[PDB]
């Protein structure tokens, strides 16, 4: 999930790793000890917030989604350029 | 009749109001060209510098 | 080793001379010039350069023609008249990096020290910076491919020290200086979207083309860092930055009070002289 | 000592909650307010010169 | 009254003890804690003249000490002495209210939330009177933000620094806006 | 600080302007410098839309 | 002459109206030249210099 | 001499909202004598005593009630309780059945919450209607927009103030043109 | 127009003809204690003054009796 409330909870980690709730702190502590993730969570109730990570293998749905979000960013920057520059060039030049 | 004095009369009065709009454009050209003479005289003054 | 380089416009105007002394023959190939500079300091500073007759073959790309006697004679006389600058590298005017450039650069890697490579465009239609410093160093690859010459992009800047700024400014008489204020800022704020639009739009099309229609590994490993950094800004909800909008908007309010108050101070002399001058000139005119 | 303003803090009786905060940008509202107060005399004096020359 | 060092017994207008007795009201009420600590508490003049009457020392150390249990018991002498004076009687209504709101702002300054028990025991008065007191001092007094009684506890917020410190100039911005509208009225006429 | 540092003299200007009104003796204009100060102050306004574009897309 | 003053005057309407964008060009360009020459005479003043009395 | 009508009607329509600003910054012996009969009632609005001030109005009321059709004063006679309950909105949250109901000269459970609800349906105040044990509570949050959506709060303030000050900039650009027009 | 002020000034002349110097002197009994005083503060002092004119004017002498009873 790149966007749309990336914030998560320990229920998915404990459910996918069939581990108890007492060992998830040592699990994320080892995850931060390896150095592949820099995630620091300011939570009060148990939550899992993550940061920069590298796939390093492959992702085709992220290639197609990369084209979708990339084309969306490009057409939004183009839309703002035509919008601001449209009347801005006519009134200021 | 009563057109050249009334119809063309109010048309001529509207032409006088058009002369008032050309008096606003006229004196705007006058003061804008006098300020243009001020900036031209100052930039020409530093050109003399 | 080298973090940044400095390229003076004199060598690029010498490329204008490369396009001037052609003679209308119909070749206009990638004429290679002998780049000169100061390799002593960590930063690279190009002062001037010269050229050498360079001709390739139509079909075979591996054909390249250089000269050692002309290089040692032009460099010997140039060192005799100015010994503060020595050989550093070369540069070609071709827009595309050919395979033969490893053999062309290899000669100045053997005889001369590590040469920097600069790719420019034959037509000044590219809005981006025409100069790209490509260092000729061999790098170890993680995939296991054999070690080969790699051209890493080194940042470059176009600056003049003492006189070329004056000569360019006198020859142009059209360009403007920094001139902080309305025009120099709003022009950048208008055309900047096209300055990024032509680059990104010009790159991601051939990029997306080489995604599906690509082979001969293009270093797909760096694409993971590409999309990674692109996904390092996952559409922040702006919840925490609201107070920052209150700070920047409060500074906006400060500019509002400064503009209204200061302009209200400027209205003094105008809204006084308009009366005291008109009524006195009118009452004293006749 | 909070009434003496020796440090940042505030007491409480019902809940006993302690809160510590500060306001660094003090030099903005002072200079702005002084510019407003000083410009009031400018506009008022302008209305005195124009009110004198007109009526 | 800062030049009280050079003052002396002047039988022409007012005695020295009457001058101190008259300036102790404007100094005791018209000044805050830093102004008193800087002017009078640091000065030795009130330290010399406090030995004449022991009441003034009680009205200074009790007010500066924030002890309302004795200040309200002894405030009746300030009430009766405040009136029946030549020049000081017609202003007796302003000193009372101004001193009460000044003390309420003094105690309420360093206190964010306040229960009715510690307040009633501190002031030594019933809650039925402070109810209408603060009720009248929210709109009439205009000292702090709105007060709530959902838990029967005096709880204020006072966001008067961060945003209101910048919003103190909007009044001069609106009055200056009407003044430059008058400047627009001067145009052509 | 420069704006107020000139306004402290602009408080004294309406006295001379309220006394003589004839001739100019001070070579300082007190106007174009403040115009330039406003031009330097408009960078916040011109770049606020830039931050709006960077935050938007 | 009476009715000809309208259409004859329209030529003066166009001749005076055409000066608007012209004085716009002059007032927008001559101040750019004013800051050009202003910065040109400003950059003449250099820091390295001799101090007299 | 003429502003006593726009000022008189001004304060007459201002006391309807519960907050009546009197004559503070203007010193002239015309609005004083004009306001002398109206001063007792315009001061009696805030305290809001129904039975006494109802007789006080018609007691000495000659000119302000002889002005015609007694429309806004016959609306004020029942607006006293609305400005008073608006002062209650400026007062504490909890509403008692004896203390504040007896204080407001209205001692009954139905019309208390009924008329207070008639003050809630206006929209000028903020309250939280909750019924747990029979008492009517209210949150009465009158906290200003400080650190509560400020950009949307004073956004229109910045736009409008820059529009008025900017047309004032036009009002300091055009008169110089009307100055240099003749020379 | 400035010509409509005449009947309003006539109404002011009628108000002045109702009582001849009666409100000037009777109100001057308080104005002699209000003269030269800032009238901005007289709105609050007159607000609480007229508010307490009916009952509990001083009330400070009664707190000493209200301490033990409340």
């Amino acid at each position: 999930r790149p966007a749309n409330h990336r914030q998560l909870t320990f229920e998915e980690i404990a459910k996918s790793a069939k581990i108890t709730v007492n060992e998830v702190e040592l699990l994320v502590m080892k995850a931060l000890s390896v150095g592949l993730v820099k995630g620091s969570i300011d939570e009060v109730d148990k939550r899992v917030h993550m940061t920069w990570v590298q796939p390093r293998v492959l992702d085709l749905q992220q290639i197609k989604g990369m084209k979708d979000r990339l084309e969306f960013w490009c057409t939004d920057v183009k839309s703002m350029e035509m919008l601001v520059e449209h009347q801005a060039h006519d009134i200021l030049t | 009749l009563e057109e050249g004095k009334a119809g063309s009369g109010l048309r001529q009065y509207y032409l006088s109001k058009i002369e008032e709009l050309q008096l606003i454009v006229n004196d705007k050209s006058q003061n804008l060209r006098r300020l243009q003479a001020q900036r031209n005289e100052l930039n020409a003054k530093v050109r003399l510098l | 080793a080298v973090q940044k380089v400095v390229v003076h416009p004199l060598v690029l105007l010498s490329v204008v001379d490369h396009f001037n002394r052609i003679g209308k023959v119909g070749n206009q190939k990638r004429v290679v010039g002998v780049l000169l500079g100061s390799w002593q300091k960590k930063v690279l500073d190009v002062s001037n350069s010269f050229a050498v007759p360079f001709d390739e073959d139509d079909k075979d790309d591996s054909v390249w023609f250089l000269d050692h006697d002309y290089l040692e004679n032009m460099y010997g006389m140039f060192k005799k008249v100015n010994a503060r600058e020595r050989i550093v590298g070369w540069y070609h005017t071709g827009p595309k990096l050919h395979k033969n450039d490893i053999a062309i650069n290899e000669l100045m890697k053997r005889y001369c020290p590590n040469s920097v490579l600069v790719i420019i465009d034959v037509k000044p239609k590219d809005l981006g910076l025409p100069t790209e410093a490509y260092i000729s160093v061999e790098e170890v690859h993680d995939d296991g491919t054999p070690t080969s010459k790699t051209f890493e992009h080194v940042t470059s800047e176009i600056g003049a020290e003492e006189a070329e700024e004056v000569g360019v400014e006198h020859l142009l008489r059209d360009i403007k200086d920094t001139t902080v204020g309305t025009l120099s800022q709003r022009i950048t704020n208008q055309v900047h979207g096209l300055k990024g639009l032509n680059s990104k739009l010009l790159d991601i099309r051939s990029y997306l083309e080489k995604v599906a229609t690509g082979k001969l590994p293009i270093n797909h490993q760096i694409i993971y860092q590409l999309q990674d950094v692109f996904n390092l800004l996952p559409d922040v909800s702006l919840q925490e930055f609201v107070k920052a909008f209150y700070l920047k908007t409060n500074d906006q309010m400060v500019v509002v009070y400064l503009a209204s108050l200061i302009r209200s101070v400027v209205a003094l002399h105008n809204l006084i002289n308009n009366k005291i001058a008109n009524r006195d000139a009118e009452k004293k005119e006749g | 000592m909070i009434l003496d303003k020796k440090f940042h803090g505030i007491l409480d009786q019902g809940e006993g909650v302690l809160i510590i905060f500060d306001e660094p940008p003090v030099d903005k509202t002072y200079e702005a307010a002084l510019e407003t107060i000083q410009n009031m005399s400018k506009v008022v004096d302008s209305l005195y010169n124009k009110a004198k020359k007109l009526t | 009254f800062l030049d009280t060092v050079s003052t002396f017994t002047s039988y022409e207008l007012m005695d020295y003890k009457t001058f101190v007795t008259y300036t102790v009201y404007v100094s005791m009420i018209a000044l805050e804690r830093p102004d008193l600590r800087e002017k009078v508490i640091k000065g030795a003049e009130i330290l010399e003249v406090l030995h004449s009457l022991p009441a003034v020392r009680q009205y200074l150390f009790s007010l500066y000490e924030c002890r309302y249990s004795v200040f309200f018991q002894s405030l009746a002498v300030v009430e009766q002495e405040m009136k029946k004076d030549w020049l000081f009687a017609p202003h007796y209504r302003y000193y009372v209210r101004e001193m009460r709101i000044h003390a309420y702002s003094q105690l309420l300054e360093s206190y964010r939330s306040l229960t009715l028990g510690y307040m009633a025991e501190a002031f030594g008065v019933g809650v039925e009177f402070i109810d209408q007191e603060l009720s009248r001092f929210i709109a009439a007094g205009r000292l702090h933000c709105k007060i709530d009684k959902v838990n029967e506890i005096v709880e204020t917020n006072r966001p008067d620094s961060k945003n209101w410190q910048y919003q103190e100039t909007i009044k001069k911005g609106d009055l200056l806006l009407n003044r430059v509208q008058k400047l627009s009225r001067v145009i052509n006429m | 600080n420069y704006n107020k540092a000139v306004e402290e003299e602009d408080k004294m200007t309406p006295e001379q302007l309220a006394i003589k009104n004839v001739g100019k003796q001070d070579p300082k204009r007190h106007l174009e410098e403040h115009v330039d100060v406003l031009m330097t102050s408009n960078i916040v306004q011109c770049l606020a839309a830039m931050l709006d574009t960077v935050v938007f897309k | 002459d009476l009715y000809s003053r309208y259409k004859k005057l329209q030529q003066e309407l166009e001749f005076l109206e055409v000066q608007e964008e012209y004085i716009k060009d002059e007032q927008k360009n001559l101040k750019k030249e004013f800051l050009h020459a202003q910065e040109e005479v400003k950059r003449i003043q250099s820091i390295p210099l001799v101090i007299g009395q | 001499g003429f502003k006593q009508t726009v000022h008189k009607l001004l304060i007459v329509v201002e006391l309807l909202l519960g907050e009546i600003p009197d004559r503070l910054q203007f010193r002239q012996p015309s609005l004083k004598r004009s306001l002398m009969p109206y001063f007792l009632l315009t001061q009696a609005v805030r305290t809001g005593n129904l039975a006494k001030f109802n007789q006080v109005l018609d007691q000495f009321g000659e000119k302000f009630q002889a002005d015609g059709t007694y429309t806004l004063i016959i609306r004020l006679r029942h607006n006293v309780i609305k400005t008073g309950v608006r002062m209650i909105s400026l007062s504490y949250s909890r509403i008692s059945l004896a203390d504040i109901a007896q204080k407001l000269q209205l001692d009954s459970p139905e019309d208390a919450e009924f008329i207070v609800a008639k003050a809630i349906r206006d929209g000028v105040i903020e309250a939280s209607i909750n019924h747990e044990k029979g008492y009517v509570q209210s949150k009465e949050m009158i906290d200003i927009y400080s650190t509560r959506e400020p950009q949307l709060a004073f956004h229109q303030r910045i736009s409008f103030c820059l529009d008025i000050h900017n047309m004032s900039v036009k009002a300091m650009r055009f008169p110089p043109k009307s100055y240099n027009k003749d020379l | 127009m400035s010509e409509k002020k005449q009947p309003v000034d006539l109404g002011l002349l009628e108000e002045d003809d109702e009582f001849e110097e009666f409100p000037a002197e009777d109100w001057a009994g308080l104005d002699e204690d209000e003269d030269a005083h800032v009238w901005e503060d007289n709105w609050d002092d007159d607000n609480v003054e007229d508010d307490f004119s009916n009952q509990l004017r001083a009330e400070l002498e009664k707190h000493g009796y209200k301490m033990e009873t409340s």
